[PDB]
This record gives C-alpha cells, structure tokens and sequence, in this order.
C-alpha cells in the first residue's frame, strides 16, 4: 500500500502511553534507574488514574498553543527508495487481499459442525491459535467463517481462541508493483522540566521496544532503527527554557500498488490448417 | 553421533592388544585371508560345476611409530637376529575400546619380516607382518 | 506409545512446535496429516487416527 | 497498514530456537545445501543429455556473541575437548516470531568447528558450524 | 520521446517468469554458459591452427528476497530435503515487460544448491542455482 | 533494563572525587607530571581534610550559580543503535533476576551447618570470595541464605567472605528482549584558572581509568572510550574569562525490557480415535 | 544499573594469563577447533546416513605488542632458534577479570610459528599460534 | 558384519558354508536386475586406520548370472 | 614436547654412524628383514599346522646429498671398480642423539650396489645398499 | 543395456550368441567410418558405486575392420 508513518506512529504511540501512565507499577520498572526522587516526582505527577498532570501527542506546526509541561512533538522526516524487484513485481495474487487482523472468537456447534465466526470475510486464514488440525478434521473456510469437523472434539464445543487471517476485497488477479522505502521520522519530548525531559525519553524508548512485536511493524514499517539527539534547549527566550532530546526512528517499508489484470485465459483450442503450396 | 550409538566401527572405537597391554602409537593394522577356492570344470560344458576350498591362508600386518621404549624389539614381539628361533607364537586382538571386548583374535601369529625407516623431518616408522593360523570371533 | 515432557524445561511453545516435536521423535523412531494438536491453558492433546479394520 | 500479500523476513521477524529455548543474541544463521548434481554427456553431442542428483550435503552455519552464561559451551551444545564423543545429535529450529510457527527445520545436526575471537575493542564472538541430516519445512 | 533506435534493457525491463507466474522480488538473474572451446596444435608450428567445440554447460543463478508466503520452497521449486528426487525439470523465462515478450529462455533447469542467510539487520535473502539443458531466444 | 549514563556517571563520580580529594598521597601520585608549584597549590588549595576550597559535580542548565573555580558539568549526549540479535531476543530467563550486588558476610554455625546471611534473596549465586566447594561440602542456597556443611569445616567458623549474587524479583518465565546502543556523555572541569582545569583533567581520567573496573561498567556500560577537546574559555566577557577541556566518554550497553511468559504447558496427554472412513 | 541475566564479555572484561601472570598489551587472541566430522554414505539413497568424529584439532593464536621487556622471548615462551626442543608445554587461561574464574583453559600449548614485524609508523608487534592437545572449562 | 551374518569366514568355519546367491535390486520396485548364482568367497579382508572408517571387503567366485531370480 | 620427553624417536632425535664417526648429510635409511617363514600343510586338513623359519635375509640401504669431500668414495666405505675386492665387512650404527647410546647396529654390512644421480638444478644424491649378516639391540 | 538388447550374455546364453558388426559412423553424413567385423565378446563388467552413474564395459575380438560396410 501507500503509508503514512506519522500517522501510524501517533495511532499507535498514543494509546500505548495512556495505558502505561494509568498504570503505576509498570513506570515503576521502567524508572528504576533514575534518581529515588527524580522517579517518585514524576510517578506523583503524572502517573496513575488520579494524576493531575497528563502527557499529550500531536505533530508539529499546530495553530495553538501545547502543553510545554510534557509534550512528546511528531515530525516527519526524510527518506529514501533502497530495494527494488525485479519488474518492480513485489508480489503477485489471485485474490485481492486486504489487512492483516487478529481477532478473538469462540467455537460453538452448528450442524455437527465447530464453526469460528470472523467479523469479516477470510481472504486467508494464516493461523488459529493454539490448534493444529489434522486432515480428519476436515477443516473449511467459507466466506467469513471458519468450520471443524465435531464428531471427535465435542470436548471443545465452546473452546476460546484467536484467529490470524486477512481480509479479501475481491476476487480478482493482478500484480503488486511497488518498491521499498527507508524512512525517517523524529520524535521529541518536550519538558520546561528536563527531569521531565528525561523520564519522557526513557518511557518513549521502552514504548518503542515494546512496538517492535506488534502486527503492524511485523508486516510493514520493519527493521526499525533508532538514534538519539544532544538534550538542548529547543526555545530559550520565554520567562523559562523549554527542553528536549530528539530520538529518530527510522523505518524499511513497501510502497506499492494493486496492478489488475483484466485479461483471463480459460480455454486454449487448436485447429490444423492444411499447405497445399 | 555419540560414540555409543555409531553404526559404524572407526579408529577411536577400538584398540589393538597384545599379550594383554595395549599396543601404543598403532597407525594401522591390515588382516587378509585367503581359501584357495579353485573351480572345477569337466568336458560337456565351459561352465564351473563347483567350487571347492583347498588351502587356508591368512596374514596380519601391523605399522606402528617407533617409540623410544617398547617397541617391538623391546617388548619381545619383533626378532632382529638369531633370536627369532627362540620366539614363539602369539595371538593379537582387536578389541572394542569402549567394552573391552573382543572383536577379532589372530591366533598363533608368527612373523614374515620385519623393517624400519628413518627420515631427516619425519617420525620413525616400524612395520610388522605375521602370518597366522587361524581367526576367531573370540578369545582362545 | 508414549514421549512426555514437564517440569518448566522449556520457553515460550506452540501447538505447532509440539506437532513438529512428534515427527521429529517419529522421524527419528506415522504420517504428519494423522496427527492432531490441541493447546489449552497447561494442557496439549495430541490425537492420532488410526485405520481399524473392516469386512468387505 | 499491515499486508500479508507481500512480506519479508527480517532479523526482527524470527526466533532461533533449539531444544525449546530461545538463542539468545544470535547474530547470524546461514543455511547452505547441495545436491551433487553431474551432467550426463554421451558420443554424438556435444549437449547436457540429463542430470541427475548424486549426494546430498549441507551446513549451518551460527554466529553469536559469548554470554557470560548459557554460551554454546554451557549450554551443552558446544563441546571444547574429548567430551564431543558424548553429545547426541540436536534439531535446531528457525520459527517466526508473531506466529511461533516453524519455518524451517534443521535435523540431525552435529557439530563441525567451534571458533572464539577475543579482541580488545569487541564484544566476544562465538561461531560454530554444523553438519546436519536433512531439513525440512511444515505448512 | 521514446526511442527504439537505442535502447537497452534494466532491472525495471524485465520479468521473470516462472510455470507462467511472475518470481516477486527476485534480486538478481545470473546466466553463465561455456563451451570448452579446445585449440588444436601440432608439430611445425606454434600457431593454433583451429578451434573446435567440445561441451556444452551453463547455468542460471537468482537471489531473491524470502517472502513469507510463496517461497522457492513453498513454490515447491527448491528442495530442502529428499523430495529433491521428485522434482520434474522447470524452465524459466526472462520476459519483456513491455510486450510480454520472450527475451530469454532456459529450458531444463535443475538445483544445484539452495541457500538462505538470516540476519539481524537485514532482509532475509533466498540464492538458488540450476544447471540446464539450453537456452534459447525466438522472435 | 532501560538505562541513564549520566545518572550513572554522577552517581559514581562524585563519591570517587571525594574519596580522592581526601587522601592526600592520591593527588600526589596523580600530579607527578605536572610542574612543581602548579602541583603543590592544587594539593594545598583542593586537596586534604583541611581544604577550603572544595570541587563540585552536577549536570547542565542549572537555575543558581555554580562554584566556577572549580566544578564537573555533566553533560548528556548522542547515541546510536548499533547491534540487534535475531527476534531481539537478548536472552532468556526461567526466575526474574534483579541487579548484581557484592555484599560482605561472615559464616556462622547452624544446626551443623555454616551459613552465609544475605541482605536479600538470593536468584543466582555467582561467587563465594575465595572458596570453591566440592561436592562433599553439600552447598545448598536457600531464600536470603548459603548453607554450608560444617563437618569438616569447623576451623572456618567465623570465616569472612564477600557474596557476589543477583537479586531474584519472582519465580516467572519471559524473555528479555531489547537492543544495543552506544552512547555518548560529555564531561568538563570548568574553572576560571586554567592550571586548575588542567588538574581537574589529569583527576578525572584518572578517576574514569579506576571506573572502568567497577561491576557496574563490567556489566553493563561496557567499552569505555574517551575523547579529549581542546581547552578554550567556554564564557569570555565576564571580569573574567572561564576555561575548560571538553572529554566525550561513549559507552556501549543494552537497552531492554523483561516480557514475561504467562503460558506455561504442565502435561501433554495423549489419545487415539478411530477413522471407519 | 548492572544485571547479569544478559551480559556479554568483552575485551576489558577478560584477562589472558600465562604461568600465573598477565600478559600485558595482548591484542587479540583466536581459538579455533575441528572434529573431522565425516558423513557416511551407502549404497541406496543419496542421504547421509550418519556423522562420526574421527580427529579433534585446534589452535590459539596470540597478537601482542612487542614490549621492551618480558616479550614472548624474554619470558620464554617463544623460541627464536634451537632451544624451541627446549621448551615443555604450557597451559593458556582465558579468565573473567571481575570474578577471577577461569572462563577457558587451553591445555598443553606447543609453538607452530612466531612473528615480529617492525614498521616505521606503528608499534612492533609480536604474533604466535600454539597448537594445544586439548581445551576445557570448568565450573 | 559378513562375519556376524554368517556370509563370511574366518577360520575352520568355512568349510561349512554353502553357496550363497547375491542380488542387486530396482530400488524402486524391488525387481531384480541382476542375480549372481551360487557366490562362494576367494578371500576376506579388513582395515584399520588411525582416523577413518573401518572396511570390509569380500570377493566371490560364483557360478552364473542371470536377469532373474532362482 | 621437549626432545627429552618425546615418546617416539625422530629423524633428529638419532645419528648414523660408521667406524665411530658420523655420517652427514644423510637423508634416509631403510633396514629390511626376512625370515623365510613358510607354512607347513598336510593331508587332512585344509589349513597350516605350523610355521617354520628358514632363511634369514636383510638390507639396510641408505642415501645421501654428495659431499664435495668425505663422500663414501672417498670415505673407503663404497666401491668403483675392482676396490670392492679389497673391502671388508663394517657395521653400521644408529644411536641417540643424546646419549649416544646405540640403538641398532647392523653386523657385517656388504655393499650390493651404488648408485649417483645428477641434476641441471638440484643437489647431488648418492645411494647405497649393503646385505648385512645379523642385526643386534647392542654394539658387537 | 548390453543385457537387455542381447549384445552381451551373462550366462549360457553366450553360446547361443552370433558374431555382430559394430559400426563407427559420421554423425552429419551417417556415412560409415569404421566397420568392425565379426565382434565376439572376450569379457564383460559392471561397477556399482554410492554416489556414481553406474558404468558398463565390454571387450569384443573380432575378425576384420574396413572402410566401409559388409
């Protein structure tokens, strides 16, 4: 596909930050490094459900003003294309494929069959979690449900488990043209506090150790790389400073395009002609 | 593999032994038997109607490097003179190194020739061939 | 027959290891399409088919 | 976005495990195969009339920085002296991470050579190489 | 302006082909071919008096990048294991991106071996080798 | 962990300078290559129980004024990823392990045994000071306790030992993952007579040459290596002008954070069924 | 913060003794190690049957900077001419610097070659490889 | 071995073999290709070396061959 | 291994001498012997009831780079022409190296042939075989 | 093979063999180059090997050879 990844990287940092400040023991981990009280202060103010200060994330050039107090700033960077394919054919397929998705369900009985409902058609089924079927079991997709075979699993009538599959759009052929990219974006935390600055990098790196397993940068956005700015004063002529330390994450990604191809063949036929010169 | 589970005997696996002592610096050991199996052909037809064994023959060579000390001519197992009248025969075994047991007896071995090498950058070699009686699956 | 394992001597496994696991222990002493794994809280049921024998 | 139409593997991508634990600061996996295969040439061309496939072979070959505990050493795995006699034979298992689902499958491994490197200006390097049996993948 | 007059292919030309489906990201196509050309020599001169034409070789080459899914492996046209000896030669095509034309083909392939290196800050990245019977261009 | 060289680097710092300030001989060691008098007015000014003055140690952009004649500013700078392991998979534990610690103990006799009493549980032992036990000697560690046969012993009753051992947090699976990143801290003695900056150079590689056995840079922050700038005023337009020597110390060292494994399989069972086809 | 759960060593982290004392300005050192692994092939598939070890060999090679004292030479280690039939084996330790534990011990040392190179910008250095009869850790 | 099997002789033991027949079959499907008929040994012989494998080798006279078993 | 500690002896670790006084230059020496051993066989059985000896034969030959003085020409010990006549037998000793003590002698050494090779580009090589009488741990 | 097409014998079968002509020919032209006349086979061989293509040798005498054919 085409990618923004700014975009991916503000949905995907935003929520990961709430739910580690609502959650005081986790920063407790993360800061037990820091100063004793370099790490209670910033535990106290900003951390737990009934923190009085809270942390914002938006990118640069906003109209308004910020909350200087603690700020993590997005700004998209440079980038350049690496790697081509040959043809610039980055894949091929017979059924147009959409996202990845993993979602949660439950087996329940249907007509002596178990069947897996799924929120959306299944353009392919990549795994079900924690099952491994045997050719006995007679194991079907059809339209966005999966189905199993119930004579011998009547145990797991009602079994929990997490479908791994991918959307289908349409049943079409084509190919998919595209290249790789190697992009950067910067991210910098930006504190009148530079303790704040601090503890504000330290949870900005275990949030991007802890990005580096999820689905989204497992499939694009791979090889992630980071490195780390000079702490400097980013505005030094309001009533105080204003500090930071930028980070840079840099990205591989495809950039590509669905190609389809109109044109199908489904009979050949042959005919003898005859020279009589 | 482990060296309890090869399929296949190597070097490392066994042990050459003498009189009960193995025998050190051992480079190589070649055993080879004969029959004398001989075809039997008569008129009325160009084919073999049988064979038939006649005369058993077998012999043991043994390539060592020489050692300071027991060597052959040390322990009393090689003649370089007269002496060799007043040797007797000796039985050699090939025997499983982990186990101890045997693998192959040469019985009643007695000694062909007997010839050693010096080179000016290389190790002493001995050589060492016997002929012998018979061989066994076991000890006498 | 019976190859079992327990007692924390292992990281982090799947259904799908476990399955390979079995035809590395079988490979190495029945068809991997035969076999059936099943992972569910500390518990893995592994289920082999079996053909008996009918009268024509 | 995240498709499966197209992806790679990547460094991040997959585990390297063997007997069920994960290698720790694995730096390199390199797996080479070879099938011998000879070319059949006959009296009247001068072309390749077949091929045919003679002697498989193949090798992996790992490179890791030394731990302080758990190297190939301790684990086991590796062997400095005599003790090589001693050590069966291991499957090493290359495994993506997000699924845990087995790639590829190295079985019958048996230790070819073991390197250390210990220089000033380094972190300490393992390498070891193996000669295995067969591979093989499971879909 | 598009002129034909001059024109030379590249890596953004060309289609590989195989079995009628495009290879993604294939990295490279390495065609070598040798024909043992052998001088003649005789007493009463040091000249070579002629050159004759002995045997036939060559061989195709490609790296590729290790998709997840539709590998060499999974495409079934390498072999890991044994199975090696049940696969048929396949004959891969080097095709006009423009015109869908064929530019080059090598007919009878056949592995000679297969590797995969796997990396920590790389892609990982497929290379295998065929020997084949000839290669040939219609127009 | 995630970690902070400069919190470190003050933290270990600043006790090293005092206890060498205090110790007359040490400067006197330092300083044998500096010129007489230059030598004698530091060790009589700085240096001794008795001193007046006194040097001091603190990171950048304070709100006060500091000691300008003679002062440590600390300094955080850049850094860069550099080696990643396969999954990021940096290592892999069964039992949450803490910090490393080294803590002085005496045996004493229990119950026919001899034990060691340790300030914390025990995760891993990794050295009693100058014993190694056989297997006679039936060494057993239990909770915050080594346990030592007494039998043929007795004569070390009262032996004195140091314990190097690692804190265990709790009994769970996971792996550790994260990263390598070599980073930099800059470090200046900033003072307004330039044979005191001079000094206060000589001291502080001295003072980084006996860091770098410390366990802490023995485990972590390995590969100390340092840069040296040249000495200029670093503020010119006061009544007078303050001089320092910039030095860069870049370490490498593992960011990481603790994933626990919450699966764990206890039994395999297994089970025949039957194909009538 | 310091943790041993992950740690790795390094070249500050290990010393290099000799007879009970360090060797100073020590630039690297190399050890290498091979067992013979050999494939057994039959008559019936193309498979390796089986691996054996049929002869254990291994080396330590030693850069050092030629100091002006207790050089290879001087201390005797090395030999410059006939005396090398002199000299009895000697046994090199690899040791953790922190904790004083022997991390490898390489047995039985004996001198293939030794170098000194002299140049006119850069320090003298020495460089010698030992063949040993065996290595080993203990713990 | 020959000499576990009882397809090789050592010592006296040889003078109660009888002939053997050895054949050399289709992998595949098990067909002969060739049969030798009624092998009886010329000689027997063994190797051992410092570093490699331990061989046998054995050679046999034998009476016919033929395209099919007996 | 120190020289005095080896287990086997090597080309450096021995000397050759004649008449008390060493051979230089020397490249190789190879001692050969044989007994006549043969098998005895009867009817009855197809397999020899014992082995006897009965004719002692060896040969040490040996080769050296040709000096440019004290060849064996020119030492007495080799023969030209109708000089063979006139030698008399000599014994030929290997010794250690350190100690000087013996370890073969061979007794009444008699040349069989002589041999000398020359080369656009190489040393000079004699080589010499003797037939010798009897061989001994020990100097006559 | 030799075997299959009745060119060479393994057995009793040898008897009842004829003498052949084995012709060397131009490969353009298929012209004759050499005839060998009257080929009767003196020996005939086979090695099996691990990892080798099996080879076949056979020895023929024969009466005469000419430029051209019989």
């Amino acid at each position: 596909a085409i990618t923004s990844v700014d975009s991916y990287l503000l949905s995907e940092i935003k929520p990961r930050l709430n739910t580690v400040l609502e959650n005081c023991y986790i920063i407790d981990e993360v800061l037990k490094d820091f100063d004793y009280q370099t790490r209670e202060s910033f535990k106290e103010a900003f951390c737990g459900k009934n923190a009085q200060h809270e942390v914002t994330v938006g990118f640069n050039f906003p109209k308004f003003k910020n909350n200087y107090e603690a700020h993590y700033l997005i700004q998209l960077g440079q980038g350049q294309e690496t790697k081509n394919s040959l043809g610039s054919i980055q894949s091929s397929y017979f059924e147009a494929t959409g996202d990845t998705l993993v979602e949660s369900s439950t087996a329940i009985r249907e007509d002596d069959k178990l069947v897996f409902t799924v929120s959306k058609p299944i353009g392919e089924l990549i795994k079900v979690e924690d099952i491994e079927f045997a050719k006995y079991d007679n194991l079907q997709v059809e339209g966005n449900k999966v189905s199993f075979k119930y004579q011998t699993n009547e145990d797991y009538e009602n079994y929990n488990a997490n479908i791994i599959f991918t959307e289908k759009k349409n049943d079409s052929k084509g190919l998919v043209k595209g290249f790789t990219v190697e992009e950067q974006v910067t991210v910098v935390g930006l504190s009148f506090n530079v303790d704040v600055a601090r503890c504000l990098d330290a949870v900005l790196k275990m949030i991007l150790i802890s990005m580096r397993d999820s689905i989204e940068e497992q499939q694009t956005f791979q090889l992630q790389n980071l490195s780390f700015g000079d702490i400097a004063p980013i505005i030094e002529d309001g009533d105080s400073m204003i500090f930071g330390r930028p980070t840079i994450i840099k990205y591989t990604s495809s950039l590509d395009l669905d190609y389809t191809i109109t044109q199908d063949i489904n009979k050949l036929t042959f005919k003898e002609r005859k020279d009589w010169k | 593999a482990s060296e309890a589970k090869q399929t296949v005997h190597t070097g490392n696996t066994v042990l050459l032994m003498i009189k009960g002592k193995p025998v050190g610096r051992a480079q190589s050991a070649s055993g080879q038997r004969e029959y004398g199996t001989t075809g039997v052909y008569e008129i009325g037809s160009i084919m073999p109607q049988e064979h038939v064994y006649l005369r058993y023959e077998g012999t043991i060579t043994v390539e060592r490097l020489r050692m300071k000390k027991e060597n052959f001519a040390d322990l009393g197992y090689a003649s370089l003179g007269e002496e060799i009248l007043k040797k007797d025969i000796i039985d050699i075994l090939v025997v499983d190194n982990l186990t101890k047991q045997v693998i192959i007896s040469y019985h009643g071995c007695s000694a062909n020739n007997y010839n050693e090498t010096w080179q000016t950058n290389e190790i002493v070699t001995e050589e060492i061939e016997f002929s012998y009686l018979t061989a066994s699956d076991k000890a006498r | 027959l019976e190859d079992q394992f327990i007692g924390t001597r292992t990281i982090n496994t799947s259904a799908s290891i476990i399955k390979d696991f079995i035809q590395s222990y079988l490979g190495r002493k029945f068809p991997a399409e035969d076999v059936q794994v099943i992972v569910e809280g500390n518990e893995a049921r592994i289920s082999m088919t079996v053909y008996p024998i009918r009268s024509f």
